[PDB]
């Protein structure tokens, strides 16, 4: 039901940008929401899968009287965390984020950076924290960190606001 | 633009990645908070109502 | 966190002893054919009442040990302590 | 829990901890994951033997929770390895103590199953400690 | 009930306790759980569910309490140089505070930091201290209303267990 | 599929890829039928290009019920056309065929955005006026239209009964060899 | 399935272990039964009902008082609101002025009381 | 249909059971009273020892030619145009000779047959020399691929589709990884089978057996829950 | 809750859609609502008789289905295993025990 | 409600949850447990038999099944 | 397919029918000569006659089928009875109407 619930929120959102935006570039803007969510949930989707199959289970409690080996625990780190970084946007996957928020209605775009992708820390952080992964996190500190960089170092050449307000 | 300077932003992740390689090894050998995934809680949420029914 | 954790399990190589008889008996049937041929030479020797001093079993059994350690040292050497690859290579 | 008291201390009630060895955890962590399925048992069977006499004008109220015991048994036997007895009475002098505490604590005070593991729990450390 | 993943290198398993010889990719999902999934995750695996959540608790508060001894130190310390003139601050600072002070340190002290970093064993010890303190504390009743939570009719029980402990400790001989 | 002391047990059903198989073909074929019922309330001599995806925006029944089944043949998540390609990435991974999962997650991408391109082409400057005229006046049906509420209800709401079908589906599934 | 009291015999057993393997006495296997070993029943059932009572107050109480204020307070701009106020008779500005208050306070009342343990009889 | 079967096998499984190995010395061992023509034939064991490097090499080169002729055979050159002056001299050219089609054909596979030779001894060398000693098999494989067919686009190809030539040889390591040296589809034992060894009796290996099951008991949600209703 | 009276309110609410999906007013041809929920609460009514019936036969069929598990796991075991100590008391059970016919 | 009344899990999770599991250990698995628990039950009850005996067997002694 | 008796017990020889009237009224009386006298298991030699007018009346695939399913009916007698079957059934649908809690805070394991 947390992933079902994590899915649920795209075609309202869809919706309202499609529906309600005013400017004629919100129409391919949506589209590009859309594809770059829609893979992000599908590697979201390979990890779930991968886990209910492995452990017969649907509660996070059992998760602690099953083992999974270094193999299945480094593929669902890196999946949940590339999956979770495609909404919650990382360094190399921004473009539909800054896109959407260029052309998307004022409203809207309030509740996509103030709530919407913030749906994507609370699930991570749940996966997160109910499975045992012996890897290093160097490479996951690092990409962020690159985004963080990136994104800070875009912030001068920006006359638009809203692009300003996006890159922030 | 400048090459060296596009080539140096293209090599950024690069150098981020291997300066945290090289403060991995440090906080090793001193015993310190290494670049791991910490697992102390067994899966204990934060602030978590564990409660039962019946 | 691992590391810092209480091990599940101990090897006898963990508890200082040495399992090479166990590892010889296991990697045995990886060379049934040369141990096949170091017994048919043994009993072709045996039946020579006379026989050049040249002519040996030694030969098929250098064969054998050969294959039967090429099974068994890595393995043995990949539990103890210091044989552990480096960080990146 | 794993306070000893302190002798000869100013006042009453004074302890200091101590930490078990490695081979002690690893060896309950490993039983208790193999032994589990009896464990499970006793809770059920301590429930449902009151669910059938737990007035005292049935016919075998006498008896009580005596089937259980067997499941006691197994889960000792499972806990010790084989190694001691095949009955929780043949326990060592040592640790003896404990299995009282545990028989008090899970049918005498019929305390939540979470309590009791911890007195069972402390026969096996206690056998452990002794024996080898 | 649980699964597992089908496995693809390829070396042997010996079991010498089953004595029997298995080989890794043709493990089924039994046989992958005792040979392969196997391994501790906790810091005490020998506790239960239960237990271990009550582990887990005491070591936050355990790092909470060294946190605050770090804390009552500086607090001490500003208090030393408020009411002591620098003449003589630094000499009496140097007796006992000093020594306090590099007692809890980063290492020791875990601090502002993201994690401490403790084998099992650190954890254990610093569980068993915060035990020994509530030990202490429980037996006077010290922890009713700011660490606890008792009924009425547990409060005069306790009431009278103090009360009888208070009463045989002034009784006894000096040590 | 263990054995302990000549006892064999089996948590496998071995029968559930034939009714996962099953449930693809019979979601694919009930969208498929909900758009194609959706182009025969219209007059069909107007959609001879992509573009004109463009006519489907005429009254708010025609072209939502069109945007919903072109985003479940996307495979959407809330939609009916998801759970197909939900059940099948579950079961490659309990058959533990992550090659397949990878290169079904590719053809997956690559047809959602082949679908959810045609969403584009909807936005139109008026109304189409795509119906049939017949005694001078537009001619609606009503089956039809009834039938493309009943298909709409079990497009938005066929996750939650899926279950049934579920059921159903792997009953017959389990005779296949007995 | 093997675990019931047919074949069960005091006889084969010594009366140590019988006696370990005993009863208790009726209150507690009543408890046990019950489930009552340190709450009751009656204390969750009373507990349910004041919880539904408390929300039930709560919410209805809010919703009141926020009509209200909504449509005592949006019937236009500034100086019409003033005129409308001013032709009000006395009573009627005492109630929009009022209740509104009463409701929302009390509603916070209500909570506040949820929260606090004051019915404690270990006093004194 | 299987793929590496030589390097997956199960050596310990095979001897155990008696099956023939594919390890055993396939060797020709001419003995003393016989003529000089069966010695010279029987050194053709040369080009069975696959320990040979130089006839590893020369096989992968002969594999990869092979490739590139069918290639060319299929889908190269009926792509691509012939200027019509160059296949009139070809087609006049096959007038004037007896086997004159024979000549065109080398003049047209010969750049296949080299590139495909060249290619497949490289990939050999590569894979055997450099990649065969680390530890994750995987990423090892993963990782040489992807290099090889950046380098191969690059040079074959235009060089400005390297970046395709990366994802195809990512992909080609996946693949390769996946079922030339796992073994899926292509099993040679089943699966949970096993071997025993000691001197215990049948007792003994009920009474583990038994406690291996009451163990397994708890791998079901219900049973470990204590959610099981009174039947 | 009742099958019947869910699939009676079905009906209702699918009239109901389907006279706003043709932009005839609600009101408009009376007599088809009661025959919805009429037509509606009985075939939800027998479809969960149905699906009920299912899962009995389902649940009987993996009895059988067991069997046919374990002799398919046998007959499909790789040459020289058979007479392995790891399957040789299972597959002689089959092969002598059962062949009471 | 009536829909979800098969069950004490909800619709969804059985959908997406059991994946290629038996539907006979999902939904009745008391019966399953007794079923692959046949001839263990009877090596218990006779192992109890014999132990009414005076006579202890160390196999099948850890068979003590209480589901 | 191939590894199932029941659709092997449908392949048939060209031109081959069955009696499945005197089949089952051999194997009925084969089946009441036994069931008289109870054993774990079935020993046809202890009704001689009956077991050989089985054998030349039914075929060996319904033999096979009517073995498997005696086997499967003598395991569940002595496993189930009618009144704790009827039990179970009504308190498993009763509990349906419920739901199902995470058990938080275990013992066992
Ligand atoms: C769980 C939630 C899953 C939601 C799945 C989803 O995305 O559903 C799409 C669906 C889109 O409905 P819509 O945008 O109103 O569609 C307008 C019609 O296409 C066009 O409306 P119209 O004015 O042309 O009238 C026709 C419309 C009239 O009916 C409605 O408008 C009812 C819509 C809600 C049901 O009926 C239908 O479209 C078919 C109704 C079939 C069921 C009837 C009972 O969203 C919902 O149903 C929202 C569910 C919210 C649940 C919150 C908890
Ligand atoms: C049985 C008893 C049970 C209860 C017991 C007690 C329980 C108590 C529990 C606690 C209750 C707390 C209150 C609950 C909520 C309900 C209160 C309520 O309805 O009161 C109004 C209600 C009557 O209100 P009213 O006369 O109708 O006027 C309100 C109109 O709706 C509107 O009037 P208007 O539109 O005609 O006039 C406008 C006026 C009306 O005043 C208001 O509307 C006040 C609310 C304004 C909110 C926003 C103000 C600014 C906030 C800034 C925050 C900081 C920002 C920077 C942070 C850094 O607004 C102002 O004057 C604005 C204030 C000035 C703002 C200047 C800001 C400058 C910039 C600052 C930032 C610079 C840096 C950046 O009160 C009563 O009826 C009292 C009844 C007393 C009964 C006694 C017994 C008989
Ligand atoms: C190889 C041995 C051999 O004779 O190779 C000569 C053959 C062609 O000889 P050439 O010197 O080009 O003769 C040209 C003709 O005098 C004049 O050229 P053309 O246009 O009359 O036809 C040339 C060629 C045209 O080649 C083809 O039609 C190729 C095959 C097309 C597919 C159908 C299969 C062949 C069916 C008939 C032959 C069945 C043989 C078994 O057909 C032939 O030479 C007939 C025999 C083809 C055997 C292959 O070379 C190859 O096949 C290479
Ligand atoms: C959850 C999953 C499981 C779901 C299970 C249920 C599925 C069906 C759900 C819909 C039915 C219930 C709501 C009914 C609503 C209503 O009030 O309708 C009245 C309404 C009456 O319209 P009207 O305008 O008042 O009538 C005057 C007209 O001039 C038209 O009059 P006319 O001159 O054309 O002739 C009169 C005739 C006109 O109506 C018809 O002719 C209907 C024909 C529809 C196709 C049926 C194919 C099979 C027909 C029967 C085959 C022979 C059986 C033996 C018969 C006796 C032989 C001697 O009859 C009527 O008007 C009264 C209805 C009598 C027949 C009702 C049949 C209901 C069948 C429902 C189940 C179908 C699937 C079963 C699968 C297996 C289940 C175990 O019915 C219709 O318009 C047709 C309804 C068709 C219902 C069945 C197909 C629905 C498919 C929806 C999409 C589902 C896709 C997703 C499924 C899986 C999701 C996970
Ligand atoms: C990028 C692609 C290039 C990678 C770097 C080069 C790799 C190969 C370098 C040469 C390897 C070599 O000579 O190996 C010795 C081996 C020796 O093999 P050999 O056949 O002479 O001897 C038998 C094998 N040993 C050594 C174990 C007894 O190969 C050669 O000498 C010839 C190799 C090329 C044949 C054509
Ligand atoms: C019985 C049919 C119930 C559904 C139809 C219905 O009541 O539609 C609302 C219709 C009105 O919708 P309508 O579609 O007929 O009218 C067009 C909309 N207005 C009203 C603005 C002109 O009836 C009512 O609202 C009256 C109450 C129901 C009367 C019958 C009860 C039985
Ligand atoms: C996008 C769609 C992704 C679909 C999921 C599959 C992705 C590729 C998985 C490859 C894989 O599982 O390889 C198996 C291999 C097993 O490694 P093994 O040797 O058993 O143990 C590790 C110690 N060397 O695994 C490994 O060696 C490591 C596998 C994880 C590598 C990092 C994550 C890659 C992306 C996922
Ligand atoms: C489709 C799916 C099939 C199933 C999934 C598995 C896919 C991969 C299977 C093959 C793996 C492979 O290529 O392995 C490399 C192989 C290793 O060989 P090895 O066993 O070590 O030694 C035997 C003797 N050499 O070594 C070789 O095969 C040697 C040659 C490898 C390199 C070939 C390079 C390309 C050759 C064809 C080129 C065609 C185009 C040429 C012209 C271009 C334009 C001018
Ligand atoms: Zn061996």
């Amino acid at each position: 039901l947390f992933f079902m619930c994590y899915e649920l929120l795209l075609i309202p959102s869809f919706l309202i940008v499609y529906f309600v935006s005013p400017s004629r570039r919100a129409i391919q803007a949506s589209l590009y929401f859309v594809i770059w969510t829609q893979l992000g949930s599908l590697l979201v989707l390979i990890a779930i899968s991968y886990i209910i199959s492995i452990t017969n289970t649907y509660e996070f409690n059992d998760l602690k009287y099953f083992n999974f080996t270094n193999s299945e625990s480094t593929i669902i780190i890196f999946l949940i965390f590339l999956g979770f970084g495609f909404k919650a946007p990382i360094w190399p996957f921004h473009y539909w984020l800054t896109k959407t928020h260029v052309e998307a209605p004022s409203g809207f775009s309030i509740y996509l950076s103030g709530f919407l992708v913030k749906t994507a820390l609370y699930g991570f952080y749940k996966f997160n924290t109910s499975i045992f992964i012996d890897i290093d996190s160097s490479i996951f500190i690092a990409i962020c960190i690159m985004g963080v960089v990136d994104s800070s170092l875009k912030m001068w050449g920006q006359t638009d606001l809203k692009k300003l307000v996006a890159y922030g | 633009g400048s090459l060296a300077v596009n080539v140096l932003f293209f090599v950024v992740p690069l150098f981020l990645w291997l300066i945290l390689q090289t403060q991995s090894d440090q906080s090793s050998n001193r015993d310190d908070n290494s670049l791991t995934f910490y697992f102390s809680n067994a899966g204990f949420f934060f602030f978590q109502i564990y409660t039962n029914t019946g | 966190s691992s590391g810092d954790l209480p091990s599940a399990t101990l090897s006898m190589i963990q508890q200082g002893q040495d399992p090479k008889e166990l590892v010889l008996q296991h990697c045995k049937p990886n060379c049934l054919h040369w141990e096949q041929k170091l017994k048919r030479c043994e009993a072709k020797l045996r039946e020579l009442v006379n026989a050049d001093p040249e002519m040996s079993c030694m030969y098929p059994l250098r064969d054998w040990v050969t294959c039967v350690e090429a099974c068994v040292q890595p393995q043995i050497i990949s539990q103890l302590v210091g044989a552990q690859k480096g960080r990146i290579w | 829990m794993f306070l000893n008291p302190v002798k000869d201390s100013e006042f009453d009630d004074e302890v200091k901890g101590f930490v078990p060895s490695e081979g002690e955890v690893r060896f309950v962590a490993n039983k208790n994951k193999e032994c589990g399925y009896y464990l499970q048992g006793i809770e059920q069977c301590r429930r449902k033997m009151v669910q059938l006499a737990g007035d005292s004008s049935s016919q075998f109220h006498s008896l009580g929770f005596l089937p259980c015991k067997r499941l006691v048994d197994a889960h000792y036997r499972c806990m010790t390895d084989d190694k001691f007895g095949s009955t929780i009475e043949e326990v060592p002098e040592i640790g003896l103590d404990s299995a009282q505490k545990f028989f008090d604590c899970t049918f005498q005070q019929l305390k939540p199953m979470q309590s009791c593991r911890r007195f069972f729990d402390q026969v096996v450390r206690d056998v452990y400690r002794a024996n080898g | 009930a649980f699964g597992g993943f089908r496995q693809t290198d390829n070396s042997l398993i010996i079991d010498d306790r089953r004595k029997i010889i298995l080989n890794t990719r043709s493990l089924n999902d039994f046989q992958q759980k005792i040979y392969l999934r196997n391994f501790f995750t906790n810091y005490r695996p020998d506790l239960s569910s239960y237990d271990y959540f009550a582990f887990k608790e005491k070591l936050r508060i355990g790092e909470l309490f060294l946190n605050e001894y770090r804390k009552r130190i500086n607090n001490e310390v500003r208090r030393a140089a408020i009411l002591t003139p620098t003449s003589s601050l630094r000499e009496k600072m140097n007796h006992k505070i000093a020594d306090q002070i590099l007692d809890l340190s980063s290492p020791h002290v875990r601090g502002a930091h993201f994690q401490a970093v403790r084998s099992w064993t650190d954890a254990s010890k610093i569980v068993n201290y915060v035990e020994e303190k509530q030990t202490k504390i429980n037996k006077y009743g010290l922890q009713f209303p700011l660490l606890g939570n008792m009924t009425e009719e547990q409060c005069a029980s306790k009431e009278d267990e103090v009360y009888q402990r208070l009463l045989k400790e002034m009784q006894k001989p000096p040590k | 599929m263990s054995i302990f002391s000549n006892i064999w047990i089996n948590n496998d059903l071995n029968s559930y890829g034939l009714s996962i198989l099953l449930l693809n073909i019979i979601n694919y074929l009930i969208v498929f039928m909900l758009i194609l019922s959706v182009i025969l309330l219209t007059n069909l001599s107007k959609f001879k290009s992509l573009n004109q995806f463009k006519e489907f925006n005429s009254y708010n029944f025609i072209l939502y019920s069109l945007i919903f089944s072109l985003l479940s043949m996307a495979g959407i998540p809330p939609l009916l056309g998801f759970t197909g390609k939900f059940l099948a990435i579950l079961y490659s991974s309990f058959k533990s065929q992550y090659l397949l999962i990878l290169f079904m997650t590719i053809l997956n991408i690559f047809g959602m955005y082949f679908y959810i391109q045609n969403l584009r082409f909807v936005v139109k400057k008026n109304k189409s006026s795509i119906l049939n005229y017949k005694n001078y006046y537009v001619n609606i049906n009503y089956s039809i239209t009834l039938n493309i509420i009943l298909l709409n209800f079990f497009n938005f709401f066929g996750i939650l009964f899926l279950s049934d079908l579920i059921i159903i589906l792997n009953y017959i599934s389990s005779y296949i060899y007995i | 399935m093997n675990i019931a009291w047919k074949e069960l015999e005091n006889d084969a057993f010594k009366a140590k272990d019988i006696a370990k393997f005993s009863f208790s006495n009726a209150s507690n296997l009543a408890n046990f039964v019950a489930e009552s070993q340190a709450l009751a029943t009656n204390h969750f059932n009373t507990a349910l009902n004041n919880g539904f009572n408390v929300f039930f107050a709560v919410a209805g109480l809010l919703v009141v008082g926020v009509l209200v204020y909504i449509f005592f307070n949006s019937v236009g701009g500034m100086i019409i609101r003033s005129r409308i106020k001013a032709a009000q008779p006395n009573p009627n500005q005492v109630k929009v002025l009022v209740m509104p208050f009463v409701a929302l306070g009390v509603s916070l009342v209500i909570s506040r009381a949820g929260i606090n343990g004051d019915d404690f009889g270990y006093k004194g | 249909m299987e793929l590496n079967s030589s390097a997956k096998e199960d050596s310990h499984y095979v001897g155990v059971l008696g099956y023939p190995s594919q390890h055993d010395p396939h060797t020709l061992h001419p003995k003393k009273h016989d003529s000089t023509f069966t010695k010279v034939y029987a050194c053709r064991d040369m080009l069975w020892d696959h320990h040979w490097e130089v006839r590893n090499t020369l096989y992968a080169g002969f594999k990869g030619a092979l490739l590139g002729v069918a290639y060319a055979s299929g889908f190269g050159l009926i792509s691509k145009t012939v200027p019509s002056i160059v296949l009139k001299k070809m087609f006049r050219f096959v007038r004037n000779n007896n086997f004159g089609h024979i000549r065109i054909m080398q003049d047209l596979l010969t750049p296949y047959a080299l590139t495909g030779f060249g290619l497949g001894s490289v990939y050999y060398l590569y894979q055997h020399n450099v990649w065969e000693n680390r530890s994750n098999k995987w990423l090892a494989e993963v990782l040489s691929n992807a290099l090889f067919f950046q380098v191969a686009t690059a040079v074959c190809v235009n060089p400005g589709f390297h970046i395709y030539g990366m994802v195809g040889g990512i992909l080609f390591g996946t693949l390769k990884y996946a079922f030339y040296n796992s073994s899926f589809f292509q099993e040679k034992e089943s699966i949970g089978s096993y071997t025993t060894f000691g001197d215990l009796s049948e007792e003994e290996r009920k009474k583990q057996e038994y406690k291996d099951y009451i163990q397994f008991l708890g791998n079901y949600h219900k049973v470990r829950n204590g959610q099981l209703v009174d039947l | 809750s009742s099958m019947l009276i869910w699939g009676a309110c079905f009906g209702l609410f699918t009239r109901a859609a389907a006279c706003k999906a043709s932009m005839i007013p609600l009101t408009t041809s009376p007599w088809k609502y009661p025959k919805y929920m009429i037509v509606s609460a009985v075939t939800f009514y027998y479809f969960d008789w149905y699906r009920r019936m299912a899962l009995e036969q389902l649940c009987y069929n993996e009895e059988k289905l067991e069997r046919y598990q374990i002799r398919a796991k046998l007959q499909s075991l790789k040459i020289g295993e058979e007479l392995s100590d790891a399957y040789r008391e299972s597959f002689f059970e089959h092969a002598v025990q059962k062949n009471n016919i | 409600g009536v829909w979800s009344n098969i069950h004490p899990t909800d619709k969804v999770t059985l959908s997406f949850a059991n994946i290629g599991r038996p539907f006979r250990l999902i939904y009745r698995p008391e019966i399953f447990l007794r079923d692959q628990q046949a001839k263990f039950i009877q090596l218990e009850k006779e192992h109890i038999e014999k132990s009414k005996k005076g006579e202890f067997v160390e196999t099948t002694s850890p068979l003590v099944l209480w589901n | 397919m191939e590894f199932s008796n029941a659709l092997l017990s449908q392949t048939k020889l060209p031109g081959q029918q069955y009696d499945y009237k005197r089949c089952f009224q051999a194997s009925n009386t084969h089946f009441e000569c036994l069931d008289s006298i109870r054993d774990a298991y079935d020993n046809h030699h202890k009704c001689p006659q009956t077991y050989q007018a089985w054998q030349s009346s039914c075929d060996v695939g319904i033999r096979r089928y009517q073995m498997d399913n005696r086997e499967q009916q003598k395991k569940d007698q002595l496993l189930y009875s009618k009144e704790q079957l009827k039990n179970y059934n009504a308190a498993k649908n009763k509990e349906a109407y419920g739901i199902t809690a995470p058990k938080n805070l275990s013992f066992a394991f």
